[PDB]
């Protein structure tokens, strides 16, 4: 069965960022 | 009748105006909008089962705008499946609107968005913190007690492919098998203790080894080891939860087994915080997305 | 054991002095405190049936030098029988040494001071309204629920000489016999509707024939025909309540069938109004003893 | 063989005022 990964540790950035105001 | 496209229409058509702008709804509509709904999380089991890819959000709290731009990049549905951890309403000024817009997309997509029971989807809680506020002023009474019963009927926790456990609080001293968590017979009140009160209420704890009494005055705290036996006997990997503003919109707890999400940046306008979402992938694996305020 | 006259003189020591001195009560004197009243007050009937001549008292909120004040105009115990409609903590800078003094008396002069369960008295209130984050600062969480568990036993309403129906909030539509008061065993939490809710949540409201639903979202209000029919129903001539703050401490209703009190003086500070009780002799007539800020 | 009775009623003073700040 599948099991959790994170982006982390494949080497795709985690945290994508979006600003606004 | 609900011409919900008329519903889900003239609430998105505010995207991109001026902020403050308000939705107001037919008293009748929104009436349609909680039993249809109602109808709708009782039909689906109390603990959901859902498969990814799938988007699951923290906190809104009545940050409707907030709401808008969370959707604008995470895709709107049926762009991206999506499941909620709860506290829909309170602290924010739009909280009408909030819920609406959520309860619209459980009933155009019943098996593309989900949402979960907080603390703050309780009779007693949103009374005080402004949701039943917003009905007095809007709406009269009788509406807010039409959105205590559909509250009192929402899911509490979802399994994501058996490997990731979502809720709003946390962990329960008394949560020994996911039968009990299917024992709950809807609807229900969230009582002021046991296991559906800390589902809700409990928190994480870096400096706690066990269960540890709360700040909240309501349920407990649990430390690291707490959440590794638990992903141990239950053969699960991850524990989402939210209940927690956090800054950078996502917070890690012992050693990446357990995250923190909270949706709504700037939340209440007393922090600077950030809001993040976390997406899933087919293969189970997470990627955060964020909203930062400049 | 229970030096209770040093406790007494301990909290009484800072009559006169500049406002805002604690009076720091070791933790086993307060425990011991709430263990004694609550055998005291599961001893006496939850519905009490007192005899005139005393003083009533309304909503003290923590305001101890107030109290402070209430005690020296009315006399101090035992020169006057005292009965207070409850909500002691809450809103007030000082609820701990208010409710301390409160419970010293009633176990000091257990036959002449008597105390009646207000909507403060409540776990699910008194967590959010002060009195929790008072007993998390000065002392510790363990205390608030050993308060908890000692408010869930105090006494609804009073009887005085037959004539008299005194209860904090007001009368409730399922209240048909006094047997139904006194079939509720103590201890109890403040329900979320029903017979115990109205008596400590509901209103009387002059623009409502009958019974409305209510402004705070819990309990309902009352009009001045449903004053009249009860008090005829059950041979009482006077109806006193407290749970909202009038202007002079003392408002009448239902051309005199019903008396609203408010003890606290400037209520929390956002209010000018005033605080009254009202004393009742040995023929049934009362008579109203105000104090009023300058 | 009682019943509730005011002060305004046979005309003593209803309200006894007392000033602080
Ligand atoms: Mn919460
Ligand atoms: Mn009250």
């Amino acid at each position: 069965t599948r099991r959790v990964s994170f982006a982390d540790s494949f080497g795709f950035n985690l945290v994508s960022v979006k600003e606004f105001d | 009748k609900l011409n919900l496209d008329s519903i889900i229409g003239r609430l998105l058509e505010v995207q991109g105006s001026r902020p403050g702008k308000n939705v107001q709804l037919t008293e009748n509509e929104i009436r349609g909008l909680c039993l249809k709904s109602r109808e709708i999380f009782l039909s689906q089991p109390i603990l959901l089962e859902l498969e990814a890819p799938l988007k699951i959000c923290g906190d809104i709290h009545g940050q409707y705008y907030d709401l808008l731009r969370l959707f604008e990049y995470g895709g709107f549905p049926p762009e991206s499946n999506y499941l909620f951890l709860g506290d829909y309403v309170d602290r924010g000024k739009q909280s009408l609107e909030t819920i609406c817009l959520l309860l619209a997309y459980k009933i155009r997509y019943p098996e593309n968005f989900f949402l979960l029971r907080g603390n703050h989807e309780c009779a007693s809680i949103n009374r005080i913190y402004g949701f039943y506020d917003e009905c007095k002023r809007r709406y009269n009474i009788k509406l807010w007690k039409t959105f205590t019963d559909c509250f009192n009927c929402l899911p509490i926790a979802a399994i994501v492919d058996e490997k990731i456990f979502c809720c709003h609080g946390g962990l329960s001293p008394d949560l020994q098998s996911m039968e009990q968590i299917r024992r709950i017979m809807r609807p229900t009140d969230v009582p002021d203790q046991g296991l559906l009160c800390d589902l809700l209420w409990s928190d994480p704890d870096k400096d706690v080894q066990g269960w540890g009494e709360n700040d909240r005055g309501v349920s407990f705290t649990f430390g690291a080891e707490v959440v590794a036996k638990f992903l141990h006997k239950h053969d699960l990997d991850l524990i989402c939860r939210a209940h927690q503003v956090v800054e950078d919109g996502y917070e890690f707890f012992a050693k990446r087994q357990l995250v923190t999400l909270f949706s709504a940046p700037n939340y209440c306008g007393e922090f600077d915080n950030a809001g993040a979402m976390m997406s899933v992938d087919e293969t189970l694996m997470c990627s955060f997305q964020i909203l930062k305020p400049a």
